[PDB]
């Protein structure tokens, strides 16, 4: 306890995230909306804006 | 659990120690990296082995 | 207002070692990278102290 604060012990959490095709399953806590067709709307398909 | 000077090695693309023999991360590395301060539960007086 | 300034010259630089002299956080490193450090090298090497 009596060293510096560069020599001072530190904990790291690295967190990596994966961006693939898949399916997804880790998603947040938005709530869902019915899916219109034949309508010009704005859709958020797992994220995909547009 | 590392030392405060080798935080700066858990980066993409950084080299040293750490980033060569103990934990490599991509150089597409698409993440967060959390980093905080142990001092009074990682350190003992008569030290942490 | 009195720095000094430490002439180092004719000698085999190891800039590993500088982390452990020291409890500082990070290099603050203009024009060059403090990792790429060993892999070139230089004519004279100062250091100031203040």
């Amino acid at each position: 306890p009596t060293y510096g604060v560069g020599h001072q012990p530190y904990r790291v959490v690295v967190l990596s995230f994966e961006l693939l095709h898949a399916p997804a399953t880790v998603c947040g806590p938005k709530k869902s909306t019915n899916l219109v067709k034949n309508k010009c709307v704005n859709f958020n398909f797992n994220g995909l804006t547009g | 659990v590392i030392r405060g000077n080798e935080v700066s090695q858990i980066a993409p693309g950084q080299t040293g120690n750490i980033a060569d023999y103990n934990y490599k991360l991509p150089d597409d590395f698409t993440g967060c990296v959390i980093a905080w301060n142990s001092n009074k539960l990682d350190s003992k007086p008569s030290g942490n082995y | 207002y009195a720095w000094n300034r430490k002439r180092i010259s004719n000698c085999v630089a190891d800039y590993s070692v500088i982390y452990n002299f020291a409890p500082f956080f990070a290099f603050k490193c203009y024009g060059v990278s403090p990792t790429k450090l060993n892999d070139l090298c230089f004519t004279n090497v100062y250091a100031d102290s203040f």
